[PDB]
């Protein structure tokens, strides 16, 4: 998982990427309360985080070397042998991970919730693989609703994305889904100051991801779909 | 925002500042300012050539995955669920 | 109690207060007052109709279990052992 | 696990439920030091926590939505298929979890200790199942003593309880044992104040669970055995 | 040392003090002074006579291992990776 | 895992044991940047921690009873049955664990890194076992280099040690590798004071392990190889 | 005094009374730097403080009973005997006090400055008395300039007011001029919160005295010149 | 305002909050939040019937003056110049 | 001054000396509200402070060397020449100081108040001098009531004491009245601890001056009127 | 006491602790714990042989007075009124 | 120095730091770090052309004196004795 | 005042000016304990402060504009009329102020002490004036000893200086003696850091005034007696 009263999401609550107010639902799920819960591909939010932290090459506001970042996470590891028809038990041609963030309608009672998943893939047909995922959402949307039901929580949106990879013969694959919980550094906030704690957040609440990059002098790395996970 | 205004009356605040220069810090780490947290969504995957040492094979794949895209490099990762 | 009196001389205190209204908080979370902790015993179990997605099946069972009886609802659970 | 110098236990050290000073030992175990360690069913303590946090319906002082509660915990998950005689490997008809809390005689050297366990059940005979558990205590009491021995720790009491469930055909079961470590909110403490930290604890140290509910205006949910885990 | 001097300019400090008498404390635990940490290397192993209760067999072996050599006795161990 | 900007290592950075400035590399590994990375047996550092915390018998500055020590750790558990030729799958005659600490050349960019491993042993020939380990270093040194490559990190040294044990027939073994992250108490620091935080560290930075023991009135428990892990 | 970098003035910087942006200079004084320093009657600022603290009858945000308020102050006390022609030395028919606040053009180098004065009056002709005061400003404006010169400080405005009283025969009078330095309570700030320190000030910086009273539900006590000092 | 923004870079802040309900507090008093101060202008005068006890005559006149208009009642007044 | 919401008085609120619940009023004064205000000789309270701080010889919990103790105080200095009939203006044979503490009926609105005074004495007849003082109370009691009236404050008791001295020919005398505002050290509080702030006060609130001295192992210096001021 | 209980709801506390060993400290001095103050009543007088230096004559008389009876020795005395 | 080492055991420390850039701050002012103080010796004198307004004549002379030599410019001066 | 346990003196304890370890006593005074108390001209210490704060022209580490600096101080003001033979009462041709700092032998019991004085001068013969001062030391040295006696304090050194000025006809003079109590800013300390509080002092304790100026890039303003007070 969760992200409640004490939290905000990069790209959504802060550093909002317009992709949100331009995205259309892939479908809906009936919540216990009788309302629909639109589902979107979490691509925007994923790209957003990338802009903030930076990459191994174009490093930005990544976590301090040796810091302790608590993360709501899960993962999976599998072996793809050298052609070998005998593909043991936990082996496959590819591996995948998925993550979902559902925001509550009323953040003052209900916490927003994360739902992750991961697994191994069996057919070397990557093209196929995607279809599986394209369906998995429906699978997750269901569990999500169930949990909601479990706590009488009600969400308004829900964004889900994935990450996959085909291992070469003899290559071990590791698929991870992870939500990190951080605090932001001063210099990443324009016109902020160590002495204006609450104001510093308000700045982030307002700055859209685009503006941020500009005001910071950062080139958009997410560019036009430049990122594949 | 209009929201915080309702939380502040419950005793909740969502300020999360890192006293470090440029670097982000883990929630709960000492020296951080504010009682809140910012979170994000990272999904990625990495591979390593199968040696016999499973653990090490995983450690590395994991490492290459953390390093891929949204960089969360040399991080001590705690787990919550 | 007569006990704390012996701890306070060692530098230990067991005060554990949550600045929040009505809600309890996790030990170590910032903004808590005091350097101690209160603990309890919760044992429960829950079930979910077997789909193919194992993880999800577990996530939900776990969720239904947390929600059962002593409510520890939407909690990020860390693990110690 | 442990709960040492920095801790107290709901129902025991604070909000004490009389059930403690009315319970009788199920048996004893010989500690390395040569003294006995009576064992009690942890029912009181379990019910106690329920009174405090509340339930999904009658919610009380539960953890803040999205908070990070560290827990000394463990669990178990198994599948009970649709009748199917071929019951694979990690499958069963029911699942269980157990927890034990041992208080040290001298809390100033030795920390009080938690010992949990869980497992899958094999015979659909629930009635039977209980017998297993009824024996398990002896099993735990043994490990407990061994650990004590390992650190030269000496306990005075030791309380153990369980939780189980029979999965319907095709139902996955999840049994959990968990000790949470929290801080208490102000309003849950009668006549307390954010400015009287140490005093606030003393109040709790003194208020018996019964009194608390009354002084708070809470109906006893544990009632007369109203709770099954 | 000459190093800290470069960190202090980045906002980093490595002071890690325990307000307790004689005992060391876990990083992040409240009441600690300083925003750093000291770490060490402990590798050990222990054994227990196989009962049927696997978990318990492990709990104890683990306990005997923690207790062996560099003593990290009655500790609630969190896991980072 | 890691130990970066916010850290120091017992025996190395603080309470340094001379064994370091007297040890010779077992071999070297080619780092991506093209420089060598000498490897040493981590014996000194292991013994060092022992001196500080103390043992179950000669206890010293161990963690407070019931404290929460976060540890970068891993472990392994296996069964060695009663002679039984049918040695199931995850069974063996012994179990082992390994740990490695690699210091970065420039601690201001790169964090120093931990790399641990563990496993089960298959031949009752302990003597043999050691040979395996003696090779394992090379195995680890490789992964280490890979990771370094992964983040463009560059180390100067790297120390690795192990721990093993032969289980008696019917004995379960548990091998653990663990890096704890603590804060130091006042009395363990000579001439320190709760009011001189930064100075207190400087003292430790300077005191060599030998001096420390003397100035503290502690007999060296590591003595002359007195410790086997 | 002075009121520099760490300060704001009720009625001016915060809770600004429009009287300021509607007042006209009584005259000007040549500052060392060669620019003029307009002088205004400090009536607005005086009335402003009254609105905030309240009066003995209509009490508002006055200082906590028994608090320690540091004040840049001065005073004067004199005796007016029973008619008695022999009017000793420090005696008179009335007593007066004056206060001046000069804001620096650049608050980042120069602190804004207070200049107070007080004295005894000699002719029972109150009407006359005022004339004296009406001149005194010029007297103060001079010293003010001198001080500025002393520290190379440069002001833009400067507001001065007074307080007087005719003692009845046999009545001792006490004239006081005083600048208090306080911190503001939460409830006096609309939509503020103990958790939003810096934001709370911004609110005050923006709210004009009029708005404040309305948003607070306070009737204007300064009304239309309702206050005589 | 645009000003504070220049001060915050010098290490100066002008936040001055009183943890008390309704009451204002003296700068420097403990428990106040922020490192600044708010100041105001109060000029007033009061009289008392001449007894022989000069001090007391002054104490009271002073008291009646503090109480007049802008109320600064039962205050311990420190003096700066 | 005053001593309000944030205060307690040594000997009265804390470390109470029984002399209070055994003293009788010297007379009463009519408060504006129409009730009487009994007046007592502040001897008990004065002696009390002496027990706590100690004396130059039998030093106890006095202020730290070089500390900054804020005091509500006043004083007086005069010259008594060598016989000399021409006794200039501000000269005399003795000097005196007086202090009064009035507790409000309702400490939550009204602060308790201090009223001090001092002066020079004119007749070498010490015996006479006392008579003056014995009357002065009535004088103070009057001002006190007036102030009360000024703020609509209502007191229940009021204690007043003095100090005097006859200067030898050629000796300058200095009479002082002073109320100090301190914080108490740990060791002066029996069974207290730096970690139990609020509890530490409660202890003092309860311990009577007698008990305190005993529990501390201090001989009563106030003894039986052993102190003259 | 029953009183504090009403103040704590207004945001007032009367805890006043000195971190020093044996010595009392001035209200407002840093490092003190709590936001209250304890006060007392000291009245005394002292004399010194008249030299020509008035100030000094007073300084000493004052000194001898502070030192008399209730000892407030080497104190920097601030004044409130 | 060797001295502080004896004070630190009594609970006294003499650290006195100003969070401001370049400027010194008054002891007791909030935001200062440490529980000590640094002091110095300033003696100076200044003159102003006698007008009728005594107070003002003094205020200015005083001002010119503060400004002379060791500069303690626009300072709110409290008094201790 | 005094300067005890919580203090250090610019030029002496910190930023020490060699002038100290090169100065010779003007004379000695017999302390109650029977030892001598050498007296030095406080010139070094006076010049030292000047180097640190700077002057109106060459400003350095002066107090923040509008700060509240508590000072152990005193002063004097007198009128020198236009020739006028009738020189009223408190009038003169010049005015002076003096200050003394006495360090205790044992700072752990006794606080170091300040003793100030000031006065008006009567003969226009400045040359004469000095002689008076040159004697005044002896006067102060006496009071100093008396105070010492009063508290059983024992000093080792004692430094005294003055400041004087001849007022022109019609000029009011103001002589001040003042000891300020401050905290030092970061940038005034070489190689210091907001995170190394105690270390920062140690630096100052060690750096001699000369070194300081050099390491800071400050020209010595005290130069060779360049300063007259
Ligand atoms: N948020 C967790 C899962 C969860 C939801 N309810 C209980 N647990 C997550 O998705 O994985 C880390
Ligand atoms: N307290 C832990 C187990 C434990 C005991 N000794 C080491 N570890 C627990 O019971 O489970 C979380
Ligand atoms: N440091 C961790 C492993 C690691 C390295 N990179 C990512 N994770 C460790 O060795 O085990 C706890
Ligand atoms: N601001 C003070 C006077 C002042 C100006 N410069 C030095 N002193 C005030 O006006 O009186 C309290
Ligand atoms: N409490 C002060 C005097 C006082 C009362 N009202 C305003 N001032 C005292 O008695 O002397 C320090
Ligand atoms: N230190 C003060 C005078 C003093 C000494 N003993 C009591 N008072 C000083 O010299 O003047 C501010």
């Amino acid at each position: 998982x969760f992200t409640g009263v004490q939290g905000r999401v990069i790209g959504y609550d802060i550093l909002r990427s317009p992709e949100v107010d331009k995205a259309k639902p892939l479908f809906t799920e009936t919540q216990w309360d009788g309302s629909e819960l639109p589902i979107y591909d979490a691509k925007p939010l994923q790209d957003a985080l990338v802009e903030y932290f930076g990459t191994e090459q174009d490093r930005r506001h990544y976590p301090a070397p040796g810091s302790f970042i608590v993360c709501a996470n899960k993962g999976v590891t599998a072996e793809r042998p050298k052609n070998d028809a005998d593909m043991k038990p936990g082996q496959g041609y590819g591996v995948w991970s998925a993550i979902a963030i559902s925001f509550a309608k009323d953040p003052t009672k209900d916490s927003s919730m994360f739902v992750e998943d991961a697994g191994v893939w069996e057919t070397p047909n990557e093209d196929e693989l995607l279809e599986y995922l394209e369906g998995r959402r429906k699978a997750m949307a269901k569990s999500i609703a169930e949990c909601g039901q479990d706590a009488h929580a009600s969400f308004e949106s829900s964004w889900i994305g994935f990450a996959y990879t085909m291992m070469e013969p003899g290559q071990i694959g590791n698929a991870i889904t992870v939500a990190p919980y951080v605090s932001l550094p001063i210099d990443s906030i324009p016109g902020g100051s160590i002495l204006t704690p609450d104001k510093d957040m308000e700045i982030m609440e307002n700055l859209t991801m685009p503006e941020w990059l500009e005001k910071m002098g950062y080139k958009s790395l997410s560019a036009n779909n430049a990122l594949k996970y | 925002s209009e929201l915080d205004a309702k939380l502040n009356k419950l005793g909740v605040d969502r300020i999360a500042i890192s006293p470090y220069k440029q670097w982000t810090r883990g929630y709960m780490e000492p020296g951080n300012i504010g009682n809140g947290y910012v979170t994000g969504l990272k999904v990625d995957a990495g591979v390593r050539d199968k040696s016999d040492n499973n653990v090490l094979d995983g450690i590395v794949s994991y490492d290459r995955a953390e390093t891929k895209n949204a960089y969360i490099g040399q991080i001590n990762m705690t787990t919550a669920s």
